């Protein structure tokens, strides 16, 4: 999550925009597919149906 | 015997389609009625008393998902298409997870361009105001034949099941949704089920998908109007005859 | 050449323009361009036509066309 | 024009399905009398100008392919159809069938097709007051939106 | 063919060192350099080093199949002079490969006419192949199947080259995927099998020891399958339109490079066989 | 019609010939916007079929 | 080469214009082509009524706050009213002119009604099949 | 068996450039357009040079 | 085709289309410009000639239209003149095809065949004004000159 | 595998793709005589390209 | 996309296997040569299959 930096990663901008209402009409639209990931408490979740591995630990 | 039955039968359905063409000719005619702001957000239709508004024009007002439609396979002058179906939305909240609204059939649109990425175009999913006739999705439901299978989870369809079709909506008012379907009409083509203008295009299609349906079209159910089952129980009959004749002879054996 | 339908669009903001520009051409006309300045714009008569039908039939019925002389003189004159 | 091709067809066949009523039937014969009259039976070549010659010719061949060329293949169809049925009978090979069902059939699916499709080839002949098949063909268009109490181009 | 040409090739690869080291600017248009002369120069070596290069192929079927259908070749003195032919007028069609670049129409149509008439020679190679197969004893092996696999790549090979030398659609396929497709079916297609037919054909002068037929006939499946799925889809690209030594392109080409890319590796499934052929033939060590 | 009527500055605009990507997937993000002059000063038609001037000496 | 196309549809025909007035309208430009009128408003068979500057004055847009400065006869060509010549060689040509208008009426006065059965499938009547 | 060394080196590359053009977006190379044409080059040289010729000749 | 307020976020739009926009396995090149994106679309006129003489800053490049099947190789030092007829108003997008170094992949080429009408339109309102605008800018300047050069 | 199949595929497509997809035409066009015309399948896809 | 009128030339698919667009009058030429030449091989196919 945010990692390396904003600028790159840019999750929490993104989840932002998916839950504000331009997101969530865009979806409706159908052009942008749904949101992938859930921010959680500190951490990032992907979905089962993303297809993808969960983030590695910082450690 | 059995094919005099069938053909029997056959003369019945046709004698009762063309009465319920008829009722449903005469309950077209009327005018239509424009549901707006309290009406809108909450439509009298129900299950409850939904054979009233049956087969009646509506102007409604409401916002449809394009994003999440479903294609009910359909055959169109000779195109194996899918007739849209949306979900429409009629009243949100604030935040927009909890929501109503019922189901729009929109028309016929082209197998090519049924994919939403496969469309030049961005979908408006603002308020819109669509004239509907109500109807139940009779012929809808009960195509398909035999074998045939629908995924909701992959929102596959081969038959438009009610109860499918408004879970996957996610409406709160899930027994006005699954009551009837709402199909987008033109109410300036002519009231004649046997126009055979069933979409309302020309032959170039210079209209934009999907092409709402006409009232003819409305009105004409496929493969059941009254004609083909009256040549269907003919061609029984003539065959029942047929048959009854040689096992006649057979028996008599003279 | 492929050319996409669309029907009138009907906008009641560029119709509303395009009425103007119409009264200001019929205006104009009616005097032969005998005023200071020549605001006519022939172009866009063509796209009041193409765009607006409802008002062009309002103009050619004569009631409607009476009613808008009328209420422009009105105006014009206030 | 493949689509305008297909919906017309399609129509054509909705409309075949559905029946014909007294005045549709009426104006139907009108219109294939005057096609047969005018294109079906008659030298295109022979017509003055150049456009009404080549749009006969057009509207004569789309009649062959939609209405002689399917009742040979209807024709045929039903020819093997009995030439199957009498082979197995007599257990040998038999040629009498072919000619005489072939006929019977293209006798039998002809009129159908041309009543199917008549309004296309009586409209494709619409080349122009200015001509005599032009002049003709409004008339009986004349005529038969008279019949129908229509209009149609 | 490589004696004539080398020369040529020494005296362009050294001016090019000159010009990036001394800047001696033979090739700097400013002061009298002629960019194109360099083009010149390395073509007028470079066709005739692809006619070395397959030259040699044809004699690996040449050979094959008399030995094993126990018959003369067809005609062997008319192929003698035919490789001949095309190896010394390969010298005038050097510039098929810069008809775009701005040469003299008078040359350009030259150039195009030598190149289309090259086609006959290799027709009677075709010719003498297919009659070499006819009334005779047959014994099938796996030479003979990896020498029918060579004529099936390099017919296609050849008409698409012919292809090429088609002047308006060059203009097209210039610096596309379909020479791609085209040079790969001929090189990797059939310089390859004449090379593995060669390769079965002395295996016992080679290594002392009898191939193992499996993983032969393993290795020549699998081998041409992945040549042709990986060479065929490229013309289909350059078709479309998808031009040379680029690494990211548009996404309508993605199926066709997945479809070459499982070519390839069916075409590396291949080489493992031969690999695995060649141990599987020493741990058989049979005479 | 190349130009489109806006509904805040209540007059046509015009923008450079675009593709249909740019076009549909970003039509809400359009710069170089200019008012539209019109195809002729006097607002004649320029539809017309032109061909090749006759050459220089 | 010789037949390497093997078949050619010489059936298909050129299209058929299919205009109200198209004959009108090029009667009408023909004729005001032979007028050798400078000016090209001229081409609309509404002229008179759309620019009545060009018949007194010729000035049909407001040039201020904006320069003039022409350089040969070519510049304003639509700033020099029509001269003698040019209107008795328009007046030449008023027959075509009145012709074409009242075609352009009548086009104008037919409109859609419900009585029309065929406007779906007019491709059929309007010779677009070959 | 030099040629089969070379070639299998030959397999290589033209491995990384059938991997590198599998889908857009530089998968392999992650945009290294000058590694993407050195390997290129280096395939085309080994493969014409040092495969055919080494067998052959 | 009507210019309207935007009530959504036009910075999210473009945020979340550049994310997460829907493809599918069967995608045309119009609906999917990844590489083939440029500014100041080169626009013509159809149905006429003209004269396109190609040359090199630095190195060989090649002008290429697929859809036209044009390929002009652009060398350093000449001035090659081909001629130049798009028989039909359409708009054709086309790559580089012939190696020159870093963005050899990326150089997208955009050739727009317009009607006269559109192109005279288009050169009037785009082009013509800028070929003075190095030494003249101005609105009245630009009507000045449009309406002294009236086509 | 050698003869009919190669030389009656190409065809039995573009006869099915005409008459179950127009040939895929692009509708939603005005003036068919004005527009341009979408070919058939001209491209063998069964002869190697 | 100039308006309404659609001046996109080309329409491939993923999977395009023809001429990106077919709009050209040389693209015209070479598909309906392509096609002939393929058409001319009737007699050379069969004596093939028959040896
Ligand atoms: C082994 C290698 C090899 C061989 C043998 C050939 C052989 C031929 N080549 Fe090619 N060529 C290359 C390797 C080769 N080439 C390479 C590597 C390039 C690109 C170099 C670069 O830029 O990097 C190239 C580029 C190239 C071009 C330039 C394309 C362009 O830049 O746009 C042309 C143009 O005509 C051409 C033509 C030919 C011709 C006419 C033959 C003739 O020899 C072929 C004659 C044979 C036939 C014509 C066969 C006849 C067919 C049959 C008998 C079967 C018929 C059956 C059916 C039709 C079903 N070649
Ligand atoms: C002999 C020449 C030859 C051979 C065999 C090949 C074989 C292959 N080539 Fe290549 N290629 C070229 C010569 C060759 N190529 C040339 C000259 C260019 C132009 C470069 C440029 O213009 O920049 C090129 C360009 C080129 C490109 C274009 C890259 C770009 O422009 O971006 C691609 C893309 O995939 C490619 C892929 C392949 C693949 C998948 C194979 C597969 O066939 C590879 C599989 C492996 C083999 C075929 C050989 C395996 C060897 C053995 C198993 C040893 C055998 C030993 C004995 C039998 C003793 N090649
Ligand atoms: C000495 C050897 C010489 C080898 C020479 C090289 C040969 C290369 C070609 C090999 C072809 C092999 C056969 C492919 C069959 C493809 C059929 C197909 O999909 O239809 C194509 C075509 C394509 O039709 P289409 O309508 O789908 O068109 C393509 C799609 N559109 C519409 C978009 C254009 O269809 C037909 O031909 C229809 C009739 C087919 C009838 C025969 C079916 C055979 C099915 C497979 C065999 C039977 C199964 C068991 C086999 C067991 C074998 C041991
Ligand atoms: C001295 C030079 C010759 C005189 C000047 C002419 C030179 C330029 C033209 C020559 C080539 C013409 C090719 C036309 C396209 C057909 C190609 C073709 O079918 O090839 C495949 C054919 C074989 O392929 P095929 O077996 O598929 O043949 C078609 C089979 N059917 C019909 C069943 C589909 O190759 C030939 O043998 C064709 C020879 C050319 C055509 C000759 C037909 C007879 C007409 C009289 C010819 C007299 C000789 C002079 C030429 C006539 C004009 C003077
Ligand atoms: C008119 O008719 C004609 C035409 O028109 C149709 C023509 O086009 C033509 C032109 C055609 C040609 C010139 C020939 C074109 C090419 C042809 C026919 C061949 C193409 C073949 C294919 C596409 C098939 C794909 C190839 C393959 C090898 C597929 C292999 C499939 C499978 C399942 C095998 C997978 C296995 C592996 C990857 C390896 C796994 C195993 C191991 C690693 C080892 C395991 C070992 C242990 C011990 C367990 C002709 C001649 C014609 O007559
Ligand atoms: Cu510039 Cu490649
Ligand atoms: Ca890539
Ligand atoms: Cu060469
Ligand atoms: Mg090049």
């Amino acid at each position: 999550l945010d990692y390396p930096d904003t600028d790159d990663t840019d999750d929490t901008e993104t989840f932002k925009d998916y839950k504000s209402f331009t997101g969530r009409r865009m979806v409706d639209t159908g052009i942008v597919d749904p949101l992938w990931y859930d921010i959680r408490e500190g951490k990032k979740v992907y979905y089962d149906w993303a297809g993808v591995n969960q983030p590695m630990e910082d450690i | 015997i059995g094919t005099l039955l069938y053909g029997a039968n056959q003369s019945s359905k046709a004698r009762e389609n063309k009465v319920a063409t008829e009722t449903r000719k005469e309950r077209m005619a009327k005018p239509t009625i424009q549901l707006t702001g309290a009406d809108s957000q909450n439509p009298p239709f129900t299950e409850k008393n939904i054979n009233d508004w049956l087969y009646k024009t509506v102007s409604i007002t409401g916002r449809p998902i394009h994003g999440k439609g479903m294609m009910i396979p359909a055959k169109s002058y000779g195109l194996h298409g899918f007739e849209y179906l949306v979900p429409f939305v009629t009243k949100e909240n604030e935040d927009g997870s909890v929501q109503e609204g019922l189901i729009l059939n929109l028309g016929f649109i082209p197998r090519e361009y049924a994919p939403i990425w496969a469309r030049a175009r961005v979908e408006n999913v603002e308020e819109q105001t669509f004239t509907c006739v109500v109807t139940d999705g009779k012929h809808l439901s009960e195509q398909g034949g035999l074998f045939a299978s629908n995924k909701p989870c992959e929102n596959q369809w081969e038959y438009a099941d009610l109860d499918q079709l408004a879970k996957h909506t996610g409406f709160v008012n899930q027994e006005q949704v699954r009551s009837c379907i709402l199909e987008h009409v033109n109410t300036e083509t002519p009231n004649d089920e046997r126009d055979c203008r069933h979409i309302d295009i020309c032959s170039d299609y210079k209209e934009d998908y999907p092409y709402k349906f006409t009232r003819s079209g409305v009105l004409q159910q496929p493969g059941q109007m009254y004609w083909d089952l009256n040549k269907s129980a003919s061609y029984y009959s003539l065959l029942g005859l047929g048959c009854s004749v040689f096992s006649a002879l057979l028996f008599l054996a003279k | 050449m492929e050319v996409k339908y669309r029907g009138p669009s009907d906008d009641k903001l560029e119709c509303e323009f395009l009425e103007n520009n119409l009264l200001s051409c019929l205006r104009e006309k009616s005097v032969q361009d005998n005023v200071a300045k020549m605001t006519c714009r022939p172009e866009f008569l063509v796209w009041f036509f193409l765009e607006c039908p409802t008002k062009a039939a309002v103009y050619h019925d004569p009631k409607g066309l009476r009613n808008i002389f009328i209420q422009d003189k009105i105006k014009q004159k206030g | 024009s493949c689509t305008t091709r297909r919906f017309i067809d399609e129509k054509e066949k909705l409309e075949y399905s559905r029946g014909y009523n007294q005045q549709e039937l009426e104006a139907s014969k009108l219109r294939k009398d005057f096609v047969k009259k005018y294109i079906v039976d008659f030298d295109t070549t022979l017509y003055k100008t150049q456009v009404e010659r080549d749009w006969a010719y057009i509207a004569k061949r789309e009649y062959r392919y939609e209405v002689q060329l399917k009742s040979i293949g209807y024709g045929g169809a039903l020819a093997n159809a009995v030439l199957l049925w009498r082979i197995y009978a007599n257990k040998k090979m038999v040629f009498w069938p072919i000619p005489i069902v072939g006929a019977l059939g293209y006798l039998y699916f002809q009129p159908v097709f041309f009543q199917k499709s008549n309004k296309r080839f009586f409209d494709m002949c619409n080349v122009g007051e200015e001509y005599y098949l032009g002049r003709e063909r409004n008339k009986i268009l004349r005529e038969c939106n008279k019949i129908l109490n229509v209009e149609d181009f | 063919m490589l004696a004539t040409i080398t020369p040529v090739l020494g005296a362009a690869v050294i001016m090019m060192a000159f010009d990036r080291h001394w800047q001696t600017t033979f090739f700097e248009y400013a002061y009298g350099g002629d960019p194109i002369l360099s083009q010149h120069l390395f073509w007028f070596f470079g066709h005739p080093e692809v006619y070395v290069l397959i030259i040699p192929t044809f004699g690996f079927i040449n050979m094959i199949v008399p030995h094993n259908n126990t018959r003369r070749v067809a005609s062997k003195h008319h192929m003698i002079w035919a490789i001949y032919v095309m190896a010394y007028m390969g010298y005038l069609v050097w510039g098929h490969h810069m008809y775009l670049v701005g040469l003299d129409h008078r040359s350009r149509t030259m150039y195009s006419t030598i190149t289309i008439m090259i086609s006959m020679p290799a027709t009677i190679k075709v010719v003498n192949w297919t009659l070499s197969l006819v009334n005779g004893a047959l014994k099938i092996d796996l030479p003979f199947l990896f020498s029918m696999s060579f004529l099936l790549l390099f017919l296609v090979a050849g008409f698409t080259g012919m292809w090429l030398s088609h002047v308006s659609l060059n203009v097209s396929m210039h610096d596309t995927f379909y020479v791609v497709a085209h040079f790969h079916i001929m090189l990797s297609g059939a310089a390859m099998t004449g090379i593995f037919s060669g390769i079965y054909y002395y295996f016992n002068a080679l290594f002392g020891v009898k191939y193992s037929r499996m993983f032969g006939y393993m290795h020549l499946i699998y081998y041409s399958g992945g040549q042709w799925v990986a060479f065929v889809p490229l013309f289909y690209l350059g078709f479309s339109g998808m031009p040379r030594r680029i690494h990211d392109y548009p996404v309508v080409f993605m199926g066709w490079h997945s479809m070459s890319t499982t070519g390839h590796f069916i075409t590396l499934v291949g080489i493992i066989f031969f690999f695995l052929m060649m141990f599987d033939s020493h741990i058989e060590r049979r005479a | 019609k190349c130009f489109f009527f806006d509904h805040g500055l209540k007059k046509y605009q015009m923008f450079e010939p675009e593709d249909m990507y740019t076009v549909v997937f970003e039509g809400w993000a359009l710069d170089d916007l200019i008012t539209f002059p019109g195809f002729t000063p006097t607002g004649r038609t320029n539809s017309y079929q032109i061909g090749l001037s006759p050459r220089q000496r | 080469a010789l037949f390497f196309m093997a078949n050619t549809a010489i059936s298909v025909p050129s299209v058929l214009d299919t205009s109200p007035c198209m004959k009108q309208m090029l009667a009408y430009e023909d004729c005001v082509l032979d007028a050798n009128v400078p000016q090209q408003e001229v081409i609309h068979p509404q002229w008179p009524t759309i620019w009545p500057r060009l018949l007194t004055d010729g000035k049909l847009l407001e040039f201020d706050k904006v320069p003039f400065h022409p350089e040969n006869i070519y510049n304003y060509t639509y700033m020099r009213p029509l001269t003698k010549k040019n209107k008795q060689y328009l007046y030449e040509c008023e027959e075509e002119r009145f012709v074409f208008k009242a075609c352009l009426r009548k086009v104008i006065s037919l409109k859609k009604t419900d009585k029309h059965t065929s406007w779906d499938t007019a491709e059929v009547a309007n010779l677009q099949l070959t | 068996y030099f040629s089969m060394v070379t070639g299998l080196s030959g397999a290589a590359l033209a491995t990384m450039i059938r991997l590198e053009l599998a889908h857009p977006g530089s998968p392999f190379f992650k945009g290294d357009s000058l590694r993407y044409l050195q390997v290129v080059t280096a395939h085309g040289l080994i493969m014409v040079f040092f495969v055919v010729v080494p067998i052959l000749f | 085709k009507l210019l309207k307020q935007s009530i959504y976020d036009q910075t999210t739009q473009y945020k979340l289309i550049k994310k997460n926009k829907k493809r599918g396995e069967l995608i045309p090149v119009t609906l999917a410009r990844r590489i083939l994106r440029t500014k100041k679309t080169l626009v013509l006129p159809a149905h006429v000639n003209i004269t396109l003489i190609t040359n090199s800053y630095d190195i060989v490049h090649s002008w290429f239209i697929p859809g036209l099947g044009i390929k002009l190789d652009c060398v350093p030092g000449r001035s090659t003149h081909h001629t130049f007829f798009i028989d039909n108003v359409g708009f054709y997008y086309g790559q580089c095809a012939e190696i020159c170094g870093r963005y050899h992949h990326h150089m997208p080429i955009r050739v727009c065949a317009l009607p006269f009408e559109h192109f005279l339109l288009w050169w009037n309102t785009f082009g013509l004004p800028k070929m003075l605008n190095t030494v003249s800018r101005k609105r009245f300047e630009t009507h000045y000159e449009l309406r002294k050069y009236s086509w | 595998i050698v003869l009919t199949w190669g030389w009656s595929s190409f065809q039995i497509g573009g006869y099915n793709y005409e008459r179950f997809d127009d040939n895929g035409e692009r509708r939603n066009t005005l003036y068919w005589k004005l527009s341009p015309v979408e070919f058939p399948q001209s491209k063998l896809w069964n002869r190697p390209s | 996309m100039w308006g309404n009128l659609w001046t996109e030339a080309s329409y491939q698919l993923n999977f395009n296997i023809g001429f990106s667009s077919l709009r050209s009058d040389v693209l015209i030429h070479l598909a309906q040569w392509q096609y002939w030449w393929w058409f001319w091989f009737a007699l050379i196919w069969s004596f093939y299959y028959f040896i």
